[PDB]
């Protein structure tokens, strides 16, 4: 006969009306067989749980110790693998530890015993399977029913009961290797020991089913509030009481209490778990008759619910025109009735909103919205075909129940049609083409009168849920569901971005950053969360309540009454409840009312259904409560469960707010006819829930024992098979490891559970086998192997990657260390290249190969499920999409594509995509894999796929059994992967492959520690700098260092992308043109457009990374394959298993280059298409065409970047101080290229950048930001231009710049910096010479395309050579110059020896300490021919800020940078230490007069090897063009000076005018350029200047003393003339400075 | 020539017509406003009136336009 | 062309439309008072309920 | 001055927008008989209840 | 004479005004329609009560 029980896993609700039925006078021929075979004793079918419960197995029947040895083996390649070496006795110790262990040992074995069972008897033809014994259980099966007995009781069950036990088993199976795995690579230790008391304790309740559930259900929001009672500071929390598990069950409560008390994160993460437990038996009468009274209950009036609707639309009027104003900048189309506000109307005039309209939103009830767009009546063919079943009409209920309980609850047949009159899914009505009008469908929608044959509604019971009354969805009529495809549509579109609570959830930046500073809050004090929870949601919402706002809605659309019949539409609607065994009654072929089974009108449309209207309704009432007691807010809604953030106000607490935010809360609510249990909702301070993931202070709880124990559905569109089990698998450890969970947990899991698969359906000659089970885990799918965890980057990586490099590494790590020859390599693969390429394969996946893949299971996919639709389709929608054949098509552009000269797959794709029949097979990719189009391919030939699942399986055992070796691959296992899996693409493909072939990491660098490390691993490594030793502790704590129609958008993209990188060919733009033509847009030309991976984030902030690879790789343009996210995850994962594995990090490490092959310089090609197109275009795809309305680059990117720097510094000032520490910039400015910054010319960037500030025009509190901002080492754009700033020939090449810098006195290159972007608005001098270098078409270029022109930027220019400057040399006998070094603050003198030493001494090489003043070790690099080679020990920090002193690059050309890290001791001749061999040191002379022809007085006599050496005979020898060093801007001539010193005054006078910046920082800018002016003054020079700063007049007037009693005293010290160049500067002709002097400058001048 | 102009001329008369058609279409949605605001009340009470019969619903809009 | 401009114009007929356009008017304003009176007609229906 | 007379020409315009004010004042007193008679229905409610 | 006699005459703003009362007309019968729409439901509210 037919297939039996075609199910292996739960996917339905557990029932026992048939159960009922068959011990209650049955006379079905199967019921009296059922009935025969129980025992006296039998239990009924709700206390299955107490009879599966009693299974015990005996010990150690199942030989898997094979299993373990593979487990390790697998584990171990790995590890040696990703050349982590150090995790290796950690992973296998784990999975030894849990299939040794004795209880999870048992569980497994009882898993396997259930597999076995639920593989023999499932998808078979025979009816009745005879005794299969579980343990000390014996099993019968007849049928859907299920017989189980131990010794002498019985239960008579169903087939769903059996794999909800086997569920439980496998959920259990799965939740103690995950407990055993998380256990041991953890810091807290094992915690399996509560997991086997928590099985124990929950197998001990010995209370009635009901009870039993209840605790069940109520055991994680128990648990909730006692961390919530515990650990709230500022509210407090009452959730704890509610509950009766200290009543019910007192040692589950010692347990929960116990686990508080030692982790209250590992509390809630065995709380999570709420499947490894069994499930209930729904009680369908009281739970049916329960639903049906909830649907047509009124707690509210109708009168009182309509005036609140109206309040309800007034908000929505408000937040929507509120929203269309701030995007569309101008108000939406109103009407204003009679008695308007005149604010109103001013505002409408003006197109603004008031910042007032928010309190007083009752005035808009009187501004009706007109028409604001249309509905799209006209779904797309996405959400058409999936995730529901339909009925045709209401003829078709007589076809969800059994005719023999018709015949013996009501005594007459059910008088059943023989055909079930028309489809039963979407696909179906789409093939038989009853959706081939859908505005024809829809217009009894607009005429408000649906018709008679389509008001019913199935109520269907959800599976898997603790509920014992259960929860029920609905199965609804297909035009009900376009009706709800097409409103849900419309509002998600249209209606929802325009309002600004659902637009910031919909929205992911603005979602991330929220819940970021959410994060921050909490811990500090503010920002409470309050949690609401409605438990009838779906059944608690009215028609009057939503009767105005849809009203409003089908206004805004220009549909009559099309939003509005929805909510009267219940009011006629048939509800049936789906129980097979107890149908209702029919009096004339329709359902006869009684309450329990059937309802004629409800006033709710049930669950689901109108979601999105229900969701705006909910935040309407919820803001009104809220802004009624003036909080500040933000709604983070998920239907029925929301999630409030208020936040603190100054003049009240917490409590206080939190109490007062309930009370408005629920009266608001109540007013709705939503009455809140306050039972049901809480507050905190601690903990809050969003997405499904679980925040406990601000740090997300872990997930990996509720994720890993989750059980799937598999075999999804498939008979069942290994591969689907595997591939299932597979992507569920994938999501757990994408998810935060740790990828070696789901790894070693997802290792174990791989060989447990294997073991349910493998003989023992494939079992007991370790090797070829080692290898058969290690082969995968990129080269035609079984889908397996172990050989996915993915799991640790989050970007694209390459498997086939990855794969290859190892194949040659198990034949190199595992015992494995190439010849059972080759046995296990069967490498066999296809005779002809099949470019498709490539087009869909690029990085995929031209080989067979046997043992994915045969759909024909292609050709069969087109030829069926094309035969069998009867009406239109499918004839017109599949008049031609899709896959010849495909084929033919993918020839096309295959013409390129130089072949990339990536580009071949990403041209693929822009292709109309891409879509097409899109389409026929969701009429074969998705839901419920499993149902009719397994439909057809329904008996077939029993038959086929044993062929298939036979197959594979002969398939893995054949000792056939296939094509050799050792020289594809042998030396660089990178090569060899070139090398196999082009044996396998036929022509080589450029641009898919992405390195394997671990092979392309290798860590190492500091500690040992040599010269030559430091020329190209990337260094890992910890600030503090690191421990377990700082894996948890964060550290200081920072973290359609668009096809034609698309294909413009694309198109500009290939155009500004210069690829020209006629054949690519005639195939761009064709689907330009195909996609209905005819013109001709449109010219328009750190972060890891999460796991390993919160221990990247404690690790300083950059980039010092340059001595091979960075110091050129020419880009090579490195994908540098990848590297420094692969860095952090090795910091992260140095920690896991017991050790700390004490010393900085690195990752070394070791592969040289790995670094291949990627060609910039064009790439040619040679042959002609012929592909011709489609255009019978898209349904709905789109219409045709919907100078060198160097200077145009100069200009454009000068403006968004400007405007990025301008949104850096307006920006709060939280804001500002993010790295959040206006056009995105951190993912850019440093290189194309040095080919890029920066003089005609610093003039856009200084008129764009002057056009700007300013007020004074931005411009007070802008300066002292600036004057700060503050702001991400500062840290950019520093970066951009870094090498000194960019500041040389300035032309401007040259010219200014004698102008400016600079302390640091950070202050010339802020000198040169905020000298226009303090001095216009220099800005009225050059600011005659305008042009307008430059600043007319947009911003859009400047990521275009940045990609054509980097091509044309070139780099500078940078040059030595030279400073004092001595040596030998000569003249003295001026003997100047260090002039401008510092000691000089202590350079003065040191040089002198290291001259006389005639040194080649010295060794600089970092405890030596960088100052000094800046002279002793600009001296020549002399080698500095600085003492780091792994800490490049000394040497990046000894090069950011300097302004010339001669620390960057007289530094040996390997020899530089790799130094640790004294090696030489030293400046640095205290006293040793070969050191020189400094010892102080009290009085000496320095009897020496260069130098005046001596302070320090240097002492060497405990001697001292004559420095006093030596002299000078001419000098050259200086540095920086020396500070040229302050020279000898004062006619510079005095301009500074007409700058200066003019500096302090405009900005004490400033308002908000109070002159202290930059009047002590001023002070230092007046110490520089009283070095020459020649007046005294008091230490101490009271000081008067003062405006008079509109002209500051300051002095020392008093001119006004207005004047403001500020106290300056600590004025000496400290510098020699006092001496030097004294000139001839005083007076000349008095000359063109200002009369204040004179005042300043003569001292009182 | 100029009389014959300032017979022609009615710039005056056209905005006078034109602005007391936009009194009537400002008079009309008042009117559509409080039609609407009629027909909730009087599709909520047959609405409430329907449940639990065999009452059939009645059409409240008339017709899509062609 | 003088008598090309007369035929073009017809100003009588515009007083006369606006003076039908007047009655119109006044017809619109009843029609809204008697909607006023079956609004609180319809309104203290749904009062009593 | 032809096409300048041609488009001077206003003589079927104001005729088709007399006709278009007719039908308008037709339809309101229509209308008008509608409210009248939807009047009488409705004040049969509390003579009823 | 010649920019007097552009001031004379509008043709497109006579069309604007004439489709903008033909709208106004269209709205006075999809108004009298829905009105004996709900003229249908209170007749069957008399009748059920
Ligand atoms: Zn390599
Ligand atoms: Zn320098």
């Amino acid at each position: 006969a037919g297939i039996n029980r075609t199910d292996q896993s739960l996917k339905n609700p557990l029932l026992g009306t048939e159960v009922s039925f068959c011990l209650k006078s049955s006379s079905l021929p199967h019921h009296v067989r059922a009935l025969g075979q129980i025992k006296a004793r039998n239990l009924a079918s709700c206390d299955y749980y107490l009879l599966f419960r009693q299974v015990v197995l005996p010990p150690e029947v199942y030989p898997i110790g094979v299993l373990i040895r593979a487990a390790e083996a697998i584990l171990t390649v790995i590890v040696s693998a990703w050349k982590l070496e150090h995790m290796t006795k950690t992973l296998y110790s784990s999975v030894r530890y849990a299939l040794t262990n004795p209880r999870v040992r048992a569980q497994l074995e009882l898993h396997i015993a259930y597999q076995r069972i639920v593989g023999q008897v499932s998808y078979s033809r025979e009816a009745d399977i005879g005794p299969k014994r579980l343990g000390n259980m014996s099993l019968q099966f007849v049928q859907s029913l299920v017989i189980a007995t131990i010794d002498t009781t019985s239960c008579l069950m169903t087939y769903n009961h059996f794999l909800a036990a086997a569920d439980t088993a496998k959920s259990r199976c799965h939740l103690l290797i995950a407990s055993v795995v998380q256990g041991a690579l953890w810091e807290q230790g094992s915690f399996l020991d509560h997991i086997i008391n928590l099985i124990d304790t929950i197998d001990s309740i010995n209370l009635p089913h009901d009870d039993y559930f209840t605790i069940i259900k109520s055991i994680s929001p128990y648990s909730q509030g006692l961390v919530m009672g515990r650990h709230n500071v500022s509210v407090s929390s009452d959730f704890a009481s509610v509950f009766t598990i200290p009543e019910s069950c007192p040692q589950l409560d010692s347990l929960l209490k116990k686990l508080l008390q030692l982790d209250p994160v590992l509390l809630l993460m065995v709380s999570s778990v709420q499947k490894s437990w069994y499930f209930p038996e729904i009680r369908m009468v009281d739970g049916s008759r329960e639903q049906l009274h909830k649907m047509r209950v009124e707690l509210e009036t109708p009168q009182a619910l309509l005036s609140y609707g109206h309040t309800l639309l007034s908000i929505f009027r408000a937040e929507f025109i509120k929203g269309y104003v701030s995007k569309n900048a101008k108000w939406p189309p109103v009407h204003l009735l009679p008695g308007c506000d005149k604010s109103i109307k001013n505002a409408r005039e003006l197109g603004r909103w008031s910042p007032a309209f928010d309190r007083r939103w009752q005035l808009f009830a009187k501004v009706v919205i007109l028409r604001i767009a249309d509905l799209d009546m006209d779904p797309d063919f996405n959400d058409i075909v999936s995730d529901k079943a339909i009925i045709s009409s209401r003829r078709d209920w007589v076809f969800e129940y059994n005719a023999a309980a018709f015949w013996k609850k009501y005594g007459e047949r059910l008088e059943r049609p023989p055909a079930r009159s028309g489809p039963s899914r979407l696909v179906n009505a789409l093939i038989d083409g009853r959706l081939d009008n859908i505005p024809a469908l829809l217009e009894p929608f607009y005429r408000g009168a649906v018709e008679f044959e389509d008001r019913l509604t199935v109520l269907v019971p959800k599976e898997k849920e603790l509920k014992v009354k259960g929860r029920f969805f609905s199965k609804q009529t297909l035009a009900i569901r376009i009706y709800q495809v097409v409103a849900e549509a419309a509002l998600k579109n249209e209606v929802m971005p325009y309002l600004k609570t659902h637009s910031m959830t919909m929205s992911s930046t603005a979602l991330t950053h929220l819940l970021n500073r959410l994060s921050h809050t909490i811990t500090k004090g503010d920002s409470f969360v309050i949690n609401l929870d409605y438990s009838s949601w779906c059944n608690g919402f009215r028609p009057e309540l939503q009767a105005p706002i849809c009203r409003q809605l089908d206004q805004m659309f220009n549909c009559g009454y099309f939003f509005r019949t929805g909510c009267t539409l219940p009011c006629f609607t048939t509800f049936i409840i789906q129980d097979r065994f107890n149908p209702p009654y029919s009096f004339r072929g329709e359902p006869v009312e009684d309450g329990v089974t059937c309802a004629v009108g409800t006033k709710t449309m049930g669950e689901g259904m109108r979601q999105k209207l229900w969701t705006i309704l909910t935040s309407c009432w919820e803001i009104i409560a809220l802004r009624e007691i003036n909080v500040t807010f933000n709604i983070l809604g998920q239907g029925d469960n929301q999630t409030i953030i208020i936040h603190k106000s100054a003049s009240q607490n917490n409590q206080l707010l939190a109490e007062r935010a309930l009370g408005a809360l629920y009266k608001h609510a109540r007013l709705a006819g939503h009455n809140l249990k306050v039972e049901e909702c809480w507050v905190s301070d601690c903990l809050y829930e969003y997405g499904k993931k679980l925040f406990f202070r601000g740090v997300p709880v872990p997930g990996c024992l509720k994720q890993l124990s989750r059980v799937t559905d598999s075999t999804g569109e498939l008979f069942p098979n290994l591969y689907s089990k595997l591939a299932c698998l597979t992507s569920s450890c994938l999501s757990a490891a994408m998810a935060d969970t740790s990828p070696w947990v789901a790894l070693a899991t997802g290792v174990c559970l791989y060989l447990i698969e294997l073991y349910v359906e493998l003989p023992p000659a494939i079992m007991q086998d370790e090797s070829l089970l080692t290898t058969l885990c290690l082969v995968g799918p990129s080269i035609g192997g079984l889908p397996t965890p172990a050989t996915l980057p993915s799991v640790f990586f989050r970007g694209m990657s390459d498997p086939l490099p990855f794969q290859l590494a190892l194949l040659q790590t198990l034949i190199k260390t595992t015992g494995v020859t190439c010849s059972l390599v080759n046995r296990v693969v069967k490498l066999r290249i296809a005779p002809y390429p099949d470019w498709l394969s490539l087009v869909t996946d690029p990085t995929s190969l031209n080989i067979a893949q046997v043992y994915r299971p045969e759909r024909q996919i292609r050709r069969w499920i087109e030829e069926a639709i094309a035969t069998s389709s009867h009406s239109s929608r499918i004839a017109t999409f599949f008049q031609q054949p899709l896959t010849e098509m495909a084929q033919l552009l993918a020839r096309d594509l295959s013409t390129m000269m130089p072949l990339r797959p990536r580009d071949m794709s990403a041209l693929f995509a822009l292709s109309n029949v891409a879509y097409g097979l899109s389409i026929i990719d969701l009429f074969q894999k998705s839901s419920t189009v499993v149902s009719a391919s397994q439909a057809v030939h329904i008996e077939d796929v029993a038959l086929e699942s044993v062929r298939y399986k036979e197959s594979i055992i002969q398939g893995l059994l054949d000792t056939t070796e296939g094509y050799n691959m050792q020289p594809y296992l042998e030396g660089c992967t990178y090569l060899a899996a070139k090398q196999l693409r082009r044996l396998t493909w036929g022509r080589d492959l450029v641009g898919v072939t992405m390195p394997f990491v671990a092979e392309q660098f290798h860590p190492h520690s500091s500690v040992g490390a040599k010269a030559e691993l430091y020329l190209d490594a990337i260094i890992y700098c910890p600030q503090e030793t690191l421990r377990s502790h700082h894996l948890t704590t964060r550290g200081d260092q920072p973290l359609a129609a668009n096809l034609v958008k698309d294909t413009l993209v694309l198109h500009q992308w290939y155009k500004v990188r210069k690829v020209t060919d006629p054949h690519l733009n005639t195939l761009m043109a064709r689907f330009l033509l195909e996609k209905g847009y005819t013109s001709d030309a449109r010219p328009s457009i750190q972060g890891l991976t999460g796991y390993v984030n919160i221990l990247s902030t404690w690790l300083r990374f950059s980039s010092d690879y340059l001595h091979s790789f960075s110091k050129s343009s020419d880009d090579y394959t490195i994908h540098f996210q990848h590297v420094f995850t692969y860095g952090c994962l090795y910091a992260d298993s140095v920690i896991r594995s017991g050790g700390v990090i004490s010393t900085p490490y690195l990752l070394s280059a070791s592969c040289k092959t790995c670094f291949e310089k990627i060609d910039s090609e064009e790439f040619v298409l040679a042959c002609e197109p012929q592909y011709r275009g489609a255009e019978w795809l898209i349904t709905k065409p789109v219409t045709v309305p919907e100078f060198d680059p160097c200077v145009s990117a100069s200009y454009c970047l000068g403006i968004l720097i400007g405007k990025s510094f301008l949104v850096d000032i307006r920006a709060s101080g939280q804001d500002i520490m993010e790295q959040r910039t206006w056009a995105n400015l951190e993912r850019f290229s440093i290189s194309d910054m040095q080919k890029l010319p920066w003089s005609i960037v610093i003039r856009s950048l200084w008129r764009f500030l002057i056009g700007a025009r300013l007020l004074q509190f931005e411009k007070a930001g802008l300066i002292r901002m600036l004057y700060a080492a503050t702001g991400p754009t500062f840290s950019f231009l520093m970066k951009v700033f870094q090498d000194s020939a960019l500041l040389m090449d300035c032309a401007p710049l040259d010219r200014l810098s004698p102008r400016i006195n600079f302390h640091s290159r950070g202050d010339l910096v802020a000198k040169l972007v905020l000298l226009p608005f303090i001095n216009p001098g220099i800005v009225e010479i050059e600011v005659s270098g305008i042009n307008s078409k430059y600043h007319a270029v947009s911003e859009a395309n400047m990521d275009l022109y940045i990609a054509a930027a980097k091509s044309v220019g070139v780099k500078p050579t940078q040059f030595v400057e030279e400073t004092n040399d001595f040596t030998a006998r000569g003249h003295h110059h001026g003997c100047y070094s260090l002039s401008w603050s510092k000691s000089r003198n202590q350079s003065q020896v040191l040089k002198m030493v290291v001259r006389k001494l005639k040194l080649c090489v010295l060794y600089i300490y970092p405890t030596v003043d960088p100052a000094v070790a800046l002279d002793l690099c600009h001296l020549p021919a002399l080698t500095i080679i600085l003492v780091l020990g792994g800490d490049p920090a000394y040497y990046e800020r000894l090069l950011e002193m300097d302004l010339c690059g001669a620390v960057s050309s007289r530094v040996d940078i390997p020899h530089s890290l790799a130094a640790r001791t004294h090696k030489g001749f030293t400046i640095g230490p205290d006293t040793g061999p070969g050191v020189i040191r400094l010892d102080k002379l009290e009085s000496v007069c320095y009897a020496h022809p260069c130098l005046e007085e001596l302070e320090f006599n240097a002492y060497l090897d405990s001697e001292l050496v004559d420095i006093s005979d030596m002299c000078c020898l001419p000098l050259a063009t200086p540095c920086k060093a020396l500070f040229r801007p302050i020279y000898r001539s004062l006619q510079s000076f005095r301009l500074a010193l007409m700058d200066n005054y003019s500096f302090v006078m405009d900005l004490i005018l400033i308002r908000g910046l109070d002159i202290r920082p930059h009047l002590e800018e001023f002070d230092e350029l007046l110490v520089v002016g009283q070095h020459i003054l020649g007046q005294p020079v008091l230490v101490e200047v009271v000081y008067y700063v003062g405006v008079v007049g509109k002209r500051p007037v300051l002095a020392r003393h008093p001119w006004s009693a207005d004047l403001k005293r500020i106290t300056v010290g600590g004025r000496a003339p400290c510098p020699s160049a006092a001496r030097l500067r004294d000139e001839d002709c005083q007076g000349s400075l008095l000359v063109g002097l200002p009369a204040g400058l004179t005042q300043l001048l003569i001292i009182d | 020539t100029i009389q014959t102009a300032q017979r022609c001329d009615h710039s005056d008369s056209i905005r006078i017509l034109g602005e007391n058609i936009k009194i009537l279409d400002r008079s009309m949605k008042t009117m559509m406003e409080t039609m609407k605001l009629m027909m909730e009340k009087v599709d909520l009470l047959y609405a409430s009136t329907a449940v639990g019969t065999s009452a059939p619903m009645l059409p409240s809009h008339p017709a899509p336009p062609r």
